[PDB]
């Protein structure tokens, strides 16, 4: 931000040697100050009168406190300040003199400190004691009643002991003092009048010189980015919505750190979080069941599926049972179901989280029940006393969705296996993704490997290695045994992370069982919030998919750390043939790129699947083939274009004999395109093509000489007959 | 097992190149279908695949021969993502390009201490085009490029 500005390089080198000689006399800081606050110095040539391109209306003349002294004669002023948002400083100069009669530059000088004062340390963190106090020296601390020079008309009240009893009434006041000290402080001719008179504000903006300014310009600095952020809840106030049980957070806080990496989590459900405190265990990807969200088996996962999140969906359910069914049949002996019991905590939650409402009691067959209540009108639920199982069955006047009708029976919640018991299974901790430090992936490369690599004479074979390196070590996912589809760097990630919460005195096995949500190629899922745990150890959730997208731009993306994102992001998603959007760099730049041999091919495969009808039909039309071997002539083209031999030729050429490759590529466009029937799904994606080329060569221009435009340059050609001279000609074309 | 789309494209490029349209390809034709379709077989390593099923005039390939050739170097590698996450990587800034700056500050932090004068190197010798700089394009060509 740079805060002088010459609006006119008029004048010699005296406007200039002017403008400077006042500008170099200020603390290099005053203007670090008055820089972050969004000031701007105003140098321009004779402007005397509201004829500045800033001098109209906006903020102007209201009330009369206006020089040193007041006077309010708006046409006789050389100095201004555009007081409200952004300060803005504007000075003129007329022919050579400041120097014989100072007294005219002290205005330069205040005129700006009210650029500092309100906002400098008289009110910028708020009045402190620092100056507060220092302003109580009106006549009671030092041997000096001497301030004839700042405190008159307002201020000759003696009669008044000066303290927080009524210094804000004159806040405006109490500048014109501030800016006197200032501009006394600094005037390149009266200094000591000051520490001669005023004894305190001398030291006083003297310890401003001495730092106080550079602190200010600190306060506002910091302030400066914190302030305008990107909103993010931080702390324990995330940290609740993001859903992680809170010993757990904070133990992954420990590996961040020590491992230096971003760990990324979708939203844990709320109705889980304690469950996983209490000791349940979580959801693998053994189990394919729908969670709950009401009445007791709430936040576990029932073998009943009309007793989850999908009542009375007639085929989830209908489909969701068939796969608890063969989470058991298939992975016996680790996948099973058990008995439902709500402890005794767990209710007193469900309570006033407003799931259930415990109350009258019953008995049958010589057993103790509470029945469990709920709104919802489909079942009945009652949890026993000796043990606390929990019990439901369909209602004396109603029926299952799938049409079935039971008396009291146990719920049924699915299970996994941990250590030969079987333990009720809920949410578990789904990673959005885990960004490594590069420096951490550098450690992540056998020694002897990376060594064996970097000795490579060739430099560009020395670029190559290293990246399949990056690549290999750091970016390569693989799919395993247990965890799903995840990196081996992320494996180790993973334990890491789930030992942590196994130490913090977790008793229901792993609470990470699987991947990054950065590898669920097939069914990506898109959510708003994201709670994250930085290197530092702090905790943010993005609220927003976008965001996100941007939270990671900013200190994942472009900050020496490793991230990637979903394969299927800016494509339909096979699975469940979603449309999830994230900003790709490298399709930011297609808009400006001659096409490949191969992309362009491959282009037009993809069109004949779609309308059935090829760039060139399989017929005896003399036309046709034209047509044929014509793309062929394109496919040709492109692909000179990025030939590898282009590193015998100096840059300058690059550029040139590219320029062409590509400049023929159009031609032969331009030819097909205006010729027989070419049906119209081409006829526009040949269009798209001609975009390309143009702006990709167009950069190819900019690189190297300016007027020069493409539609010209191209009109300026003759590819009739010959392309002998036509290059030549080009050459010439650029000149 | 080539994928549908993966299959009209590679007839999209065997047709592409059978001039004298019949339904079967030369060896000479073959490196080219090849080649435009982003690769490029040793001038022997391209006889290897052709040499091996021969009923033809001996030398020529149909569709279908072609169709399955496309596996002995097809039906593993899954490399061309990679390559494209790790570009996204040094284009450190978001410029869809890789600048020379970049090729360093992310050189040397997996541990490669670079001359801000051998960087400028490679940077030039991958660009092709000349605007001192490298896109995925380029980049593409500079990795798998044997
Ligand atoms: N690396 C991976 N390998 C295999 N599967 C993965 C991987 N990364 C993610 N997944 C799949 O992502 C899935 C997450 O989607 P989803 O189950 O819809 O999440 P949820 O919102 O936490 O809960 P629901 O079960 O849907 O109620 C579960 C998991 O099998
Ligand atoms: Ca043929
Ligand atoms: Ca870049
Ligand atoms: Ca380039
Ligand atoms: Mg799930
Ligand atoms: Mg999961």
């Amino acid at each position: 931000n740079n805060l002088v500005k010459t609006e006119f390089t008029n004048e010699t080198l005296d406007k200039i040697q002017q403008t400077q000689d006042l500008l170099k006399k200020i603390p290099k800081d005053v203007l670090e100050i008055y820089s972050e606050l969004g000031g701007e110095i105003y140098f321009t040539d004779i402007d005397l009168v509201e004829h500045k391109e800033l001098q109209d209306l906006s903020e102007e003349e209201k009330n009369s406190m206006n020089s040193r002294g007041e006077k309010v004669p708006f046409a006789s002023r050389f100095v201004f300040e555009k007081k409200r948002e952004t300060p803005k400083l504007i000075i003129n100069i007329k022919d050579y003199a400041i120097n014989s009669e100072q007294s005219k530059e002290v205005y330069y000088e205040i005129g700006k400190g009210i650029s500092l004062d309100i906002i400098s340390k008289d009110k910028s963190l708020d009045p402190e004691f620092l100056n507060l106090i220092k302003s109580l020296s009106d006549d009671s601390d030092s041997s000096d009643l001497l301030f004839s020079q700042k405190f008159k008309e307002k201020l000759e009240l003696n009669n008044k002991s000066i303290d927080i009893n009524f210094i804000k009434e004159n806040l405006t006041e109490f500048q014109h003092a501030f800016s006197l000290a200032f501009s006394y402080y600094f005037a390149p001719d009266h200094r000591t009048v000051l520490e001669l008179y005023a004894p305190d504000m001398f030291e006083y903006m003297n310890k401003l010189e001495k730092g106080g300014f550079e602190k200010i310009s600190e306060s506002l600095k910091k302030e400066g980015v914190e302030k305008d952020r990107i909103d993010v809840l931080k702390g324990e106030k995330a940290l609740k919505a993001s859903g992680l049980v809170p010993e757990h957070a904070d133990a992954f806080k420990k590996i961040a750190r020590e491992l230096n990496t971003y760990i990324l989590f979708r939203p844990v459900n709320k109705l889980a979080t304690n469950l996983i405190k209490s000791g349940v265990a979580t959801k693998g990807l053994n189990v394919h069941g729908k969670s709950s969200d009401w009445g007791p088996v709430a936040g576990y996962i029932p073998f009943d599926q009309d007793l989850s999140k999908k009542h009375g969906q007639q085929l989830a359910v209908e489909k969701g049972n068939l796969e608890n069914k063969k989470s058991i049949t298939e992975h016996e002996g680790e996948i099973g179901k058990i008995p439902l019991k709500l402890d005794h905590l767990r209710i007193e939650e469900l309570k006033e989280n407003g799931i259930i409402l415990k109350g009258k009691k019953e008995i049958d067959n010589g057993k103790k029940y509470y029945l469990l209540e709920s709104n919802n009108q489909v079942y009945e639920f009652r949890i026993s006393d000796e043990n606390n199982e929990v019990q439901y069955k369909t209602k004396e006047g109603k029926i299952t969705v799938l049409g079935e009708k039971f008396n009291w029976r146990n719920i049924e919640v699915m299970a996994k296996n941990v250590e030969g018991v079987l333990k009720p299974l809920t949410a578990d901790y789904d990673l959005f993704a885990l960004a490594p430090s590069l420096t951490e992936i550098k450690k992540q490369i056998p020694q002897k490997e990376w060594d064996k690599v970097v000795n490579t004479p060739n430099s560009l074979e020395k670029q190559k290695g290293v990246t399949n390196l990056l690549i290999k070590y750091g970016i390569e996912r693989k799919p395993d045994s247990t965890k799903g589809t995840l990196s081996n760097w992320q494996k180790q990630m993973l334990d890491r992370l789930n030992e942590a919460v196994k130490y913090t005195g977790y008793t229901g096995g792993d609470v990470v069982n699987h991947g990054t949500e950065q590898d669920n190629e097939e069914f990506p899922e898109k959510d708003n919030e994201i709670f994250i745990i930085n290197p530092e150890g702090e905790f943010i959730l993005t609220k927003n998919w976008e965001m996100t997208g941007r939270f990671i731009e900013k200190n994942i993306t472009g900050k020496d750390y490793l991230y990637y994102f979903n394969r299927s992001y800016n494509k339909i998603a096979p699975g469940n043939k979603a449309y999830i959007e994230w900003t790709d760099p490298i399709t930011k730049a297609k808009i400006n790129t001659i096409p490949t041999s191969a992309e362009f091919i491959k282009n037009l495969s993809s069109i004949r699947r779609s309308s059935n009808v090829g760039v060139y039909k399989d017929s005896g039309d003399k036309d046709e083939f034209a047509k044929k071997e014509s793309v062929k002539k394109i496919a040709g083209y492109l692909s000179d274009y990025y030939n590898s031999a282009n590193h015998i030729f100096s840059q300058e050429k690059k550029r040139k004999i590219s320029i062409f490759r590509g400049i023929q590529a159009y031609n032969e466009i331009e030819n097909v395109l205006k010729s027989k029937q070419i049906a119209p799904e081409y006829k526009n994606y040949f269009q798209y093509l001609k975009e390309r080329i143009t702006n990709q060569v167009q950069l190819l221009l900019t690189h190297q000489k300016s007027n020069i435009e493409f539609k010209l340059l191209y009109k300026q050609l003759n590819f009739t007959e010959n392309e002998t001279d036509n290059f030549e000609v080009f050459q010439k074309i650029i000149d | 097992q080539l994928t549908e789309e993966q299959i009209a494209e590679f007839k999209e490029a065997f047709s592409l190149f059978d001039k004298d349209g019949d339904g079967t390809i030369t060896t000479k034709e073959l490196g080219t279908v090849m080649r435009s379709l982003g690769q490029n077989p040793t001038e022997a390593e391209l006889q290897d695949m052709i040499n091996e099923v021969d009923a033809d005039g001996n030398g020529t390939i149909d569709f279908p021969e072609f169709l399955t050739m496309m596996a002995r170097k097809m039906k593993d590698t899954d490399s061309e993502e990679e390559i494209r996450e790790a570009f996204r990587v040094f284009d450190k800034d978001g410029n869809g390009y890789i600048s020379a700056a970049e090729l360093r500050h992310v050189m040397t932090n997996l541990g490669e201490k670079l001359t801000d004068e051998e960087v400028d190197q490679m940077i030039r010798e991958a660009d092709i085009d000349g605007d001192g700089q490298v896109n995925y394009e380029e980049f593409v060509q500079m990795m798998t490029a044997k």
